[PDB]
This record gives C-alpha cells, structure tokens and sequence, in this order.
C-alpha cells in the first residue's frame, strides 16, 4: 500500500552508500522487491530483486558486484547498497514491489543520490 | 517399443519407532496387514515409476511385523513398470543399463535418510532370474542425495546391466540376408546370354531386400540413426545391387565382347563371395 | 536479456485526439508487459499491467493491445494532464523497460 | 465465518436420500453442454469418442436460505452430500468423470434453493453406422441421456435455449470426419422400469474423401 | 515430549476449520503461485494427437486459518494431512486421462509455514492434447500446448500467477527425453482469461516446442524410394531384344514403389490431406511409371 | 480369439423383504442408489464372466425401488465379458452358442 | 490363466457360539470384521478377486468354531516353458501359494483331502 524510502544523498565517490525502503500495508515476504535506477532524462534501468522469504536476489549483469540488496523482515524493510560507486552512479532510485501480473505496482518516492564535491 | 521394463519385487523397509516398543510380550509381533494403515509408513516412491501396483490377491500383499525395542518391518510385493531408455545404435548387439530410482517424497534428508540393509546383500534373486531375451551381467546398488527446489531428498538406485541375446536375430534377420546374397551370387553362373533368368534372380533378390525390412521393422521405435541390423542389411542391399550391376554390365558389352563378358562373369563369381565374407569379418569384429 | 524498443521518442498531441504508442520486444514476451506513467518530480504509476488490463484507477481512456512481440498503449482521448513520460516494460524474463516516450501538447 | 453457519443450517435434517419434492411433483431438471472435442470415429468398434462439461440445474427448497450472500460457489466438497440427480449416458460403452487434479466438479446454490452442478465427462458411446456409400458416408451419431431410477413422475429433464455449444472444432481430434452441425431432441422411452424422459443430441458427421483418395483410389 | 506439543498444534489448526471455503472467502481473492519442474517428457503419439509428461506440479498460497507458532517454523506434514484443509482445484484443460501417482504411498507433499503459507506439490503423469498440421510431414514442427486453471472459481475468487519469473517458472530436467522422433526445443508461458458460461476464468499456459527427426524416416522411406527409381534407370542400359527383362524390370519397379507407398502410408495418423513425404512417393511412382 | 463376447444390459432383481414395508405414505418410493449399502440385497453372480463393472458416470448406475408391501427392486447397468468357446469347424459357416450363468 | 474356488477352514476358538443353528451362513462382509488368512501366490502376475454383483465371498462359521472361507478368484500365472521340441513340447505349469508374512512357526497350510483329490 505504501512504501516510504530514505532522503536524498551526496556521497563522495569511492565511499560506500547504503538506501533503505520501508513497506506499510503488507508483508514483503508475500511478493518480490525490485530496485530501479533512473539516471536524469534517461530511462528505467532494472538494478536486482530480493525474495525477502528466502533471501534469493538476482541483479542485472551490468550491476554485479556494484550493488546489494538485503532485507529486514522485521522493519519490513528493503536495502540497496552501493558499495563500490564511482562518479558516474548519480541517479534516482526507486523501490517497487511485484504486483498483479508481475508488474511494478506500487513504487516508493526515489532516492536521488549524488556523487560529486 | 516403449522404452521400459517390468519388474516384480518383494520391497522390504525397517526402521524403527519409539512409539511402537512394547516391554511386556517377548515375542516379535507380526500383525493382520490392515495395520498399516494406522501406522506411519515413509512415502517412498519411485521416480522412473509409469505403472505400478501392490498385488491384491486374496488380500493386499503386504507384511507389518513389530518387534520390542520399537523397529517395523514392513513389506510390499510390487509390480512396477519402470523407464529405461534404451541406446540402439548396436542394436542387437547392445547392453542396456536399466535403473530404479527409490526416493522420499515428502521429506528431506533433514527427516528421513535411506540405507541398503546389508549394503550389498540386500538385493536377492538376480542370478535366479531368466530373461529369454537378455543376460543380467552386473547389478548395483547407489546411495547418493538429490536436489530439487523444494530440498535435498536421500536416493537409493538400483541398476542392472542387461546384454542383448542375439540367437533369434541369428534366426530371423542375419541368416535370410545372407541367404538372399548367396542366392543373388548363384547368377554369376548362369550364361550372359539368359537375359530373362538372370533378371529374374537379380530383380527379385534386390527387392526381396528392400522389402525385408518391414518384418523386423514393427519391433523397432521411429529412432533418428542406424542401427548395426539396419547397417547389415544395407550391406546385403549393396551387395545385391551390385551383383544385378555386374549382369547390366555383362549384358550391355556382350553383343560386342563376350571374352571380356566371360572374364567378368569368372572375376565376379570368384570375388563376389570373397568380399562378402571381408564384410562380414568386418562388421562382426567391429560389433561383437 | 529482452530489449524493449518504445516509439516514438517524442509525440505532441493536441487536447482531445487518438494517440498510439508502440513497443517491442526482441524475444518472445507473451503477455507481461507494462505500461507506466510518469509525470516529472514523481515516480513511475503503473497504467497497464499484463497486455491490455487497466490498472485500478485509471482512467478508463487508455486502453492497452499486445502480441508475442508487438504491444501498442492508445489513449482514445488526450487531455491535458498526460504531460508525462511513458515507459514500455517486460516481465516475462528479469525486467528490462523501453527508452521511454515524451508526450507534449501543441 | 457467516458461510460456515448458511451451509450447517442447509445441511441440518437433510436427507439426501429423497429427490425435492418427492411426493409433491416430478423434479425439472434443466440440462447444458459444451462440446470441448468430438474425438475420434471408431469404425470397426462403432463408437465415438466425446469430452464435454455437462450441466444440471434445478431447485431444492431445502437448500433455501436468507442471507446477504445471494449465491455460494463450492467445489467437489458437497456434491456428495446433497441430492443429486442419476443422470446417466444410455448410449455409452463407457464413460469416466475427470478426478486430476481434484474432481473437476462444480456446485453453486443460490438463496432461492436453485442448484446447479456441472462436472467434465469423457464418454465413449456407440454410433451405429450404415457403412454403404463408404467412403462418402455421413451419419447422425447420438448421445442419450436419462435418469436411471427416475421415472418421468418423478424426474423431467429439459434443454435450455442455449443447450449445447460446440467451440472452435478445429482442434478437435476428427480426422476421417468433418462436423456438419447438431441437433437435440426429447422423448418419453418405456422400459422395463417405467417411462423416462430421455434427451438425445445428434451431431452429424460426413466422412472426408482426402485419406482413401490416396489410400486406395 | 514432542509428540504431544505436535499433535496439540496440528489439532488446534485443525480445530473449527472449514475445508468447503477458500482462503480470503469473504474478503480476498485467493492469490495461488505455481510451479512446474518435468521431471520427464514423455513420447509423443501423433496417431492419438497427444503427448505425456511427469511433473512435480507445485502449488503455494496463504491461508491466514491455519498461523501456528511452536518450536519450529515449517510443518512437513503427510499427504492425508492435505485432505482435512482447503486446496485448489485445478485441472488441465486440455488434459485427456492423467495419473496421480500412489505407490508406495501418495506423491503428495504439504508444507505449513507459521504465518500460514501453504506449499503444496504432487506428482502427476499429464496425457494432453497436441494437434498436429501435418502438412510438412516428416520435416514439420509443433507447439505442444498445456492449460490448466480452477474448475468451480472464476478470477473473482481465485486466479493463478508463476512463482518465479514466467521464464524460470516451468523447468525441464536434463535428463528428462523419453523422446524418440523428436527434440524439445524450448518452452514457452503465457496467462489469460477464458470466459464460459459460468464465468471468467483464469488459464495458464504452457508452450513445449518440438522438431521431428527425419533419420526414421530416411532410413526407412526415402532411401527405398530413391534406390527404386535409380532401379528403374537401370533398364534403359539393357539389349532392346531384352522385352521380358525390360517388362520384369518396369513391373517390379512399379509394384515396389506401390508397395513403399501403402507401407509408409502407415507410419503417419490417417490424416485427410497429403504431405511432403507423399508427394515426394507421387513423383518417384511417376519417374517409375515413366 | 479370445473366445468371449462382451454384454451390456439392465439387470434387474426383485424380491420381498418384510423389513422394508410400510402403509403411512402410498408412493413407490425410488431411493438415491447409496441407500442399497444399507438394504440387503442377494449375492447373485456370473460364472462364465471375465471383466465385468457397473457404469458410473454421473453417479453409479444402479436404482433401488421400494413398494408398500415390502417389494425390493434393485437394477444394475452391467457390461460384462462372458466366456465363449466356440466350435470353429465349420467356420465361417458356422453357429455358436453363447451364455450368461446367474447363480447364488 | 485359471479360474478357481479357492476354498480355506480354520479353528477360531473365539468364535464358538451356542444357539438354533449349527452353521452360519455369512455374506463376505462379516469375513472383514474376524481374522481371515493372507494367502498369495508366489508365481501370480496380476489376479482378480471377482466382486460382481457383490464380492464372490462366502464365509461360514460352525459352533465349534470351525471357519470355511471360499473365494471365487482368477489367477494369471508365470509359467516358464522351455521350447527346444516345440511345437512337440509338454510343460508342467506351477501354481504356488502360501502366507505372505506369517512363518511356518505361526501358519501352516494343509489339503482339506487327500492331497491327490485336494485339487
Ligand atoms: C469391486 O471392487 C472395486 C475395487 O475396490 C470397486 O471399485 C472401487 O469402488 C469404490 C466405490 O465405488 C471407489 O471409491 C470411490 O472413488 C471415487 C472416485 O473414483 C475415481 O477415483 C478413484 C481414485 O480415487 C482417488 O482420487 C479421488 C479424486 O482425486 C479422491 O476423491 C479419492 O479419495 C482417491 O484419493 C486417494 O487416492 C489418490 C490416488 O489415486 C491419492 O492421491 C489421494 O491422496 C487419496 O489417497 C479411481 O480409482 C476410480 O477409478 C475406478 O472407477 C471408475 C468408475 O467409472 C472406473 O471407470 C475405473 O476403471 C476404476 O475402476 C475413479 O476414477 C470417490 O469419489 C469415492 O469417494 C467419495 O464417495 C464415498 C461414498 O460416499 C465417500 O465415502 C468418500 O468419502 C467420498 O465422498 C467425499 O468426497 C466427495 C468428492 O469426491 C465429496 O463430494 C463428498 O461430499 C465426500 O466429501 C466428504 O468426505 C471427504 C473424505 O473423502 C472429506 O474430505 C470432505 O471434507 C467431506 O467431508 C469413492 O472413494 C474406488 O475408487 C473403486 N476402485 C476401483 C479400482 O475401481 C468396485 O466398485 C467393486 N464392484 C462392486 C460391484 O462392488
Ligand atoms: C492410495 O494409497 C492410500 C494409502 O496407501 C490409500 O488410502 C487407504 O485407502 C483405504 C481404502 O480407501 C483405506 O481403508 C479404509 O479405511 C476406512 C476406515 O478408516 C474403512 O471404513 C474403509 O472400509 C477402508 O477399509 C485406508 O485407511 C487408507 N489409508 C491411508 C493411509 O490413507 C488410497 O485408497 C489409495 N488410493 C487408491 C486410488 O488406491
Ligand atoms: C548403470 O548406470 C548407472 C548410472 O550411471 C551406473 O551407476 C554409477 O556407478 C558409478 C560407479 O559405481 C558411480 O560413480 C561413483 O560415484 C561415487 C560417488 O560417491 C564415487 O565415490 C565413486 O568414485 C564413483 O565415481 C555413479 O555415481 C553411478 N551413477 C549415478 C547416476 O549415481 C552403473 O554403474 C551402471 N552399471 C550398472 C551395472 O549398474
Ligand atoms: C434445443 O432444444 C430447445 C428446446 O427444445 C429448442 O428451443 C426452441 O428454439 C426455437 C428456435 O429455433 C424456438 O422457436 C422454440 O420456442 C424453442 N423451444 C422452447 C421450448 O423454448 C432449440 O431449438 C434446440 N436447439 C437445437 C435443436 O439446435
Ligand atoms: C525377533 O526377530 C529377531 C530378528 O528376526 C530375532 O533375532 C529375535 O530372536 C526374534 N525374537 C523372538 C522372541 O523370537
Ligand atoms: C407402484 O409400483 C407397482 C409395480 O407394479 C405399480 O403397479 C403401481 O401402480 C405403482 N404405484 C404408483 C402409485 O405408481
Ligand atoms: C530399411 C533399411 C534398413 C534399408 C535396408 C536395405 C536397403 C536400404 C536402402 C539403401 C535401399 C535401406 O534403407
């Protein structure tokens, strides 16, 4: 029903940032949790999903080792971190929840990280 | 045909049930088989199971037997029909490897574990068995753990090794294609001038072998390769043709050259059979 | 990995006309895609889920059509608050989104 | 919760033993099909091949109830514990209900007490064929259907307007034959039991002269 | 003591449940997610239009009557467990006769998480439904289909989606070809809405893509035929005093390929229309008769 | 070839059990099939017969009938495959002479 | 394949009764409920206990408590026969059966007759 992610970031590169999305309305263990990234005027770039009942995640071939996500099942919480982030990772992210068909139903409110000075 | 065989067994399985322990009776306990059903049995299966059932004449054949310290011993007599695909490119000089896949169903190796009971004296009666097609040669017994999405599950496998009779393809197949070779051979003697009998002898010997096939064909499934009855057979089909190849040849030089017509006719009466016989050397030390 | 291939990258439509959007899929896709809707400072809104199912609460205008590979989203009548992009996305695999489709108004 | 309560109420005192009104008037039971496949024509065994969702509906006054729910939709679970009619096939040779992966049975009642149960059959049932003008041989082949210990005093069957529907017929399994079209009909057969309400439907098939061209002619 | 807290829990699930209503009777759609692993890809019979299959059909959805919490977090209980709580009805739409295997004893397996969850998987043997165009015989290929869904609910009650992604989600072991004149060259999956009379029903689908091998039929009719028509050839070679020979060789050869044809006419179902293998036998029959 | 030929038919069996009669309602009273596992009925069998069932598709093929004065009628839809052998030495100009055996 | 009565007696002395009748003549519904013998045959393939109309069972109980239990059954049997004189050959086909879990310690079987008159 809802999904309420963490405020913006500006983080130096070469650090390691860590976003966070938090469900309220249902139990993330009951469906699939996917994060997007979206670069400024660009399109939608699929990073990975999580299956929070098992902890099985899956990533594009383009973000392996860039990005990891984990889950808290008590919070009811998603994580994405982005450990090893260089210049060119500022972007807005999105946290989506795998609805009816499987397609992104519910979205959460973008982080919008920045990699500068 | 059907890519499988039928086995029956008498398929034992112990363990034991703190439950099921009794201090008071001494003796071992076998009881009416109904039992059972009030008894918890592992879910045993078999994965290459087609067809299978427990014999119920004159009741279901199974056995339920307590002892003291708790341990069941619980027996069924099955009849199973099982898969095995089979590799028939030596076909019928070809051994088979037939397999029984035993697994539990429902639980994982974290409820249940299997185990041969004597580990290898647990399976009795191959030696005492007469297939008239096949010879047992080896059987063995497997213990290993598979995975599925829904867990790792314990597995037992029994395998046999069957190598193929070739006694009545001997009788059916090989002999008559040797025969219709001597036969198509016995033209090299009549005289180049008989048109109409060596014709007879040349057309029917190689059509008699295109159409042999449809005999023995019916057994066979629709497999994609040759197999070593269908090479022989086309072996013999060469030969054949060749031999009314040989008499087209005669018979096209024979108004012009009859020395050359008989020195042909002699060659192919010597050579003819001494081919035939390297083929047959051949194709037996290759399959055999 | 699918390509989505969405088109046109840019379509201006006058308040009140037909309009139809394309996209399609390299490989075999067979009724699971979706259309978004995203509109500036907000995150993507699922328009369309599956081929041709209107997601709850939208307005009854858009109506999606699909194939194995060929998937249209059409809006019967353009009014003025579709100032937003529009993404073109498969689930039948891992998924993967279109390049997207600006809308503007003459 | 509330439907738990609606189906003890219906089921308390119920004799599913007694047809509704048994000693009142005959029960009407209005019947549909649709044709899922006309399998294949055996020739030499003379029989067809046929699958089919068939439906039955009808009203049992104990099965009333008020409540806010209008219709309860129920599987398999109480077929076996209301009336339900003994329609049987009376032109079958054999025939089996479908039970993979539970029964492919269905029961709804609605609050007024009307019942309808439909289940999917695969029936095998004999077409005596007049084998003259083989291969340009066309043939009417029935499907007969009664109630087996119901006379008609006590059981009336009854095709709805929209009775039997046919789907594409193209995947269907006709090689020798093409479906021309069918008809349904009702009589009144005497027995050695009584006289029955016995409803028949009628597919006509006509041979294709395409395989015994290049078979034999 | 285990046994006791077990048999209290599974009694207290147990206890004013009613197996007759779906989960979410009054206030939800029962969500159900499925899988299939072949375990097996049975022969295929295009004399009956029809292929085999065994699967583990693999169902799973939540059912908020049956929480418990106790010492552990999933009951692996028995089959017979499955009959006491609700389960959907799902069949196959264009199955024919399929087997649900008991030996030795039920190949079911149920699986109860504590917040309610429900794994539910058996084995079955699938016969279904394949229709075959058979215009391009012996060098044709087909898209064996498999649909299943609820009987008694329509998608306003209980709807069916893939536990995994739709490409994932029905996966066929390695080891698993019981296939002799074909190759299974892929899957394919799709979901969708039939409507009948009683309503609209979810139906998923299943595509198995399958490509005949010619060697059968290669081996055992091409090769014939060519070799009759090269037989054929052979007589122009002969003395034009050779009338009985000649006339042996034209009969023979003709009668020969009359018999190839009846004889390869029954390798094929006994379709209405000619294939590529019968104009194949036309021509040579005409190179012959020629 | 197998010296057999196969039979559908309707039997039926009727008798009089005094158990089974009543006066309060005049009907004949048809019963739904399952109400014959709680009536005594005879064990009549065939003896020449190979493969025989009862049809059940809908429901079991079989009717029970109760009268007033206590008659039981008890009808069954039975396909069975009876035994045969046939004297073929006038075949095909032959007559053969097949059989059903009812006994107790 | 054959088909066979097959015909079974034993002492249960938990079942004497006293009354009008020496013998009772039960259906195969009452052979359920008592203990009866699980005889199989060890040669069978796949055989037939033939319940049409109801199951050919006959059960019968005298005072003493002598059991008679007769089956109507049909029996398909492994006969394996050595064909070298064929079509010149004879063959003497098995029939073997006995108890499936109970030992010879616990059950014995016996011809209710001379063994040569028994079959
Ligand atoms: C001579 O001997 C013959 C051999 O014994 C004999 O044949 C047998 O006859 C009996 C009785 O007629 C048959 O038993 C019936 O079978 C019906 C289904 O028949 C089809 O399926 C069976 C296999 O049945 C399995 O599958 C179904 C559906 O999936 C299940 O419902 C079954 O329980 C059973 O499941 C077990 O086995 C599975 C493996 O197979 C396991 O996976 C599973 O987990 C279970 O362990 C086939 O064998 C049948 O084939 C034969 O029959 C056809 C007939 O056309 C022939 O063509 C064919 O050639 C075969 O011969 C067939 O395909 C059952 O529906 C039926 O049970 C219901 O009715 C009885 C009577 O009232 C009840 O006691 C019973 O409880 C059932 O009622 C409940 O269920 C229904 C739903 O079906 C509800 O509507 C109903 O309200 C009720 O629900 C209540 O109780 C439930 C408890 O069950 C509870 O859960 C609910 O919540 C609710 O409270 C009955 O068992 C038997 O199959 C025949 N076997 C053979 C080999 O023929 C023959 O008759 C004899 N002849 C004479 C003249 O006497
Ligand atoms: C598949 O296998 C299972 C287990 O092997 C079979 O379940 C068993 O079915 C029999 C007969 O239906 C049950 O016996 C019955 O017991 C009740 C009393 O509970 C009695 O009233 C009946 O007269 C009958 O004797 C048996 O209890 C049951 N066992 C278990 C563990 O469930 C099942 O029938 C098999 N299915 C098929 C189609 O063969
Ligand atoms: C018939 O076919 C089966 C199936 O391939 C053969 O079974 C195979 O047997 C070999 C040797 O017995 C197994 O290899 C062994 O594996 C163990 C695993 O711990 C390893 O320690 C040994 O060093 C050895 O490599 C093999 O696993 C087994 N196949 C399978 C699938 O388990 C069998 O030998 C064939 N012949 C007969 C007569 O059965
Ligand atoms: C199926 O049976 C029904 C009832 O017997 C037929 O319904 C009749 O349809 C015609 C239209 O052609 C109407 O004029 C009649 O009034 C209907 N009768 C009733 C009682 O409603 C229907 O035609 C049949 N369908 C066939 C034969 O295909
Ligand atoms: C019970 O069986 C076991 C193994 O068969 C045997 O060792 C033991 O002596 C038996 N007990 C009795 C009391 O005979
Ligand atoms: C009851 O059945 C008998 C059978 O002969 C018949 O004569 C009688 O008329 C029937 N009674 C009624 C009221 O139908
Ligand atoms: C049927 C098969 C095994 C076969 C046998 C003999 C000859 C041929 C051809 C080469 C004419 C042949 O295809």
């Amino acid at each position: 029903v809802q999904l309420q992610q963490s405020g913006a970031e500006l983080v130096k590169p070469g650090a390691s940032v860590k976003l966070s999305c938090t469900a309220s309305g249902f139990n993330i263990k009951d469906t699939y949790m996917y994060w997007v990234k979206q670069r400024p005027e660009q399109g939608l770039e699929w990073i990975g999903r999580i299956d929070p009942a098992n902890g099985d995640t899956k990533y594009d071939p383009k973000f392996q080792g860039k990005a990891t996500i984990t889950t808290d099942t008590f919070s009811n919480t998603a994580y994405l971190q982005l450990s090893s982030l260089t210049s060119e990772d500022t972007a807005v992210y999105y946290c989506a929840r795998k609805g009816l068909r499987w397609a992104m139903d519910y979205w959460g409110q973008g982080t919008s990280v920045t990699v500068s000075t | 045909v059907n890519m499988d065989y039928t086995l029956t067994m008498y398929f034992q399985q112990a363990w034991r049930d703190k439950r099921l322990s009794y201090n008071v009776i001494p003796l071992n306990l076998t009881l009416d088989n109904r039992v059972a059903d009030q008894l918890w049995v592992p879910d045993t299966y078999f994965l290459n199971d087609k067809k299978s059932f427990v014999h119920g004449v004159t009741v279901k054949n199974r056995m339920i037997r307590l002892h003291p310290d708790g341990t069941v011993l619980y027996g069924l007599r099955i009849t199973t029909t099982a898969a095995c695909m089979m590799d028939l490119r030596r076909y019928p000089l070809d051994e088979q490897n037939c397999t029984l896949e035993i697994e539990s169903y429902g639980y994982t190796t974290d409820d249940i574990e299997f185990y041969w009971r004597g580990d290898d004296n647990a399976v009795t009666g191959v030696t005492k068995i007469e297939l008239p097609q096949f010879s047992i040669v080896d059987y063995k017994l497997i213990t290993k753990k598979v995975v599925f999405s829904t867990g790792s599950y314990p597995r037992l496998s029994l395998s046999f090794k069957l190598k193929r009779n070739i006694g009545y393809f001997i009788l059916q197949t090989y002999m008559p294609s040797i025969l219709i070779t001597i036969l198509s051979w016995v033209s090299f003697w009549i005289n180049y001038d008989a048109s109409a009998a060596r014709v007879a002898l040349g057309i029917t010997t190689v059509l008699t072998m295109t159409t042999i096939n449809t005999h023995l064909r019916e057994t066979l499934p629709k497999i994609p390769y040759v197999k070593a009855i269908d090479m022989y057979l086309m072996g013999c089909f060469v030969f054949v043709f060749m031999a009314l190849l040989e008499y087209a040849l005669v018979n096209y030089i024979f108004f012009s050259q009859p020395a050359r017509a008989a020195a042909i006719d002699r060659w192919s009466r010597i050579f003819f059979p001494v081919v035939f016989s390297f083929f047959n050397i051949v194709y037996w030390l290759y399959y055999v | 990995n699918i390509v989505m291939t969405q088109s046109p990258k840019s379509m201006s439509m006058s308040v009140g006309e037909r309009v139809t959007l394309s996209c399609k899929a390299s490989e075999y896709v067979g009724t699971y895609v979706s259309w978004y809707q995203q509109k500036p400072e907000q995150s993507p809104k699922l328009l369309i889920y599956g081929a041709s199912n209107r997601y709850t609460g939208v307005p009854d205008r858009f109506t999606g059509s699909g194939s194995a590979t060929d998937f249209t989203l059409t809006i019967g009548s353009v009014q003025a608050e579709d100032l937003a992009d529009y993404h073109c996305g498969q689930s039948y695999s891992y998924p993967t989104f279109g390049a997207g489709t600006k809308l503007e108004l003459k | 919760g509330d439907v738990t309560v609606i189906l003890n109420n219906l089921l308390e005192g119920y004799d599913n033993k007694l047809r509704p009104d048994i000693g009142v008037k005959p029960t009407l039971i209005h019947t549909d099909m649709y044709v899922n496949s006309i399998g294949p024509v055996n020739a030499i065994n003379m029989e067809y091949t046929i699958d089919i969702f068939f439906a039955q509906t009808w009203y049992d006054r104990r099965l009333k109830f008020n409540s806010t729910i209008k219709v309860l939709r129920l599987n398999s679970n109480m077929v076996g514990k209301i009336w339900i009619p003994d329609t049987f096939f009376r032109n079958s040779k054999k025939a089996d209900a479908h039970w993979i992966t539970t029964p492919n049975r269905m029961l709804r009642i609605w609050n007024d007490g009307r019942v309808l149960y439909t289940l999917r059959l695969t029936i095998d049932a004999e077409c005596q064929l007049q084998l003259h003008n083989f291969p340009m041989d066309e043939h009417s082949c029935p499907l007969e259907f009664s109630s087996y210990g119901y006379p008609r005093e006590e059981i009336v069957y009854q095709w709805k307007r929209s009775s039997v529907e046919v789907g594409d017929t193209r995947s269907w399994r006709l090689y020798q034959f093409s479906f021309v079209g069918l008809r349904n009909t009702t009589e009144v057969v005497k027995t050695t039991s009584g006289d029955y309400v016995v409803m028949s439907v009628y597919f006509d098939l006509s041979r294709r002269m395409g395989y015994f061209t290049i078979q034999t002619y | 003591d285990n046994t006791t807290v077990f048999t209290r829990i599974l009694d207290r699930l147990l206890d004013g449940y009613d197996n007759r209503l779906r989960p979410g009777l009054g206030e939800r759609v029962t969500e159900v997610k499925t899988d299939i692993f072949v375990t097996s890809f049975g022969p295929v019979s295009d004399h009956d239009m029809e292929y085999t299959i065994d699967v583990f059909f693999r169902q799973s959805w939540k059912d908020e009557r049956l929480k418990f919490k106790g010492p552990m977090t999933v009951l692996r209980l028995n089959n017979l467990m499955a009959s006491k709580i609700w389960t959907p009805d799902t069949f196959f739409h264009n199955g024919k006769k399929s087997v649900a295997h008991n030996m030795t004893m039920p190949n079911k397996l149920l699986r109860i998480t504590e917040d309610g969850t429900l794994l539910y998987t058996m084995r079955l043997t699938v016969r279904a439904e394949c229709p075959m165009h058979l215009e391009d015989f012996p060098m044709d290929a087909h898209a064996c289909p498999l649909k299943f869904g609820s009987y008694a609910y329509t998608r306003a009650e209980v709807v069916y989606e893939w536990t995994r992604e739709p490409a994932r989600s029905v996966v066929v072991a390695e080891d698993g070809s019981r296939l002799n004149q074909y190759d299974l060259l892929g899957q394919t999956v799709d979901s969708g809405i039939v409507q009948s009379s009683t309503g609209e029903y979810v139906v998923m689908t299943t595509h198995f893509h399958l490509k005949r091998k010619i060697g059968y039929f290669v081996i055992q009719t091409y090769l014939p035929c060519i070799m009759t028509v090269i037989l054929s050839q052979v007589s122009f070679w002969l003395n034009r005093e050779s009338v009985p020979a000649r006339t042996v060789f034209g009969v023979t050869t003709v009668l020969t390929m009359t018999t190839l044809s009846i004889s390869a006419r029954n390798s094929l179902p006994k379709v209405a229309y000619a294939t590529a293998m019968d104009w194949f036998i036309a021509v040579c029959y005409a190179f012959v008769f020629s």
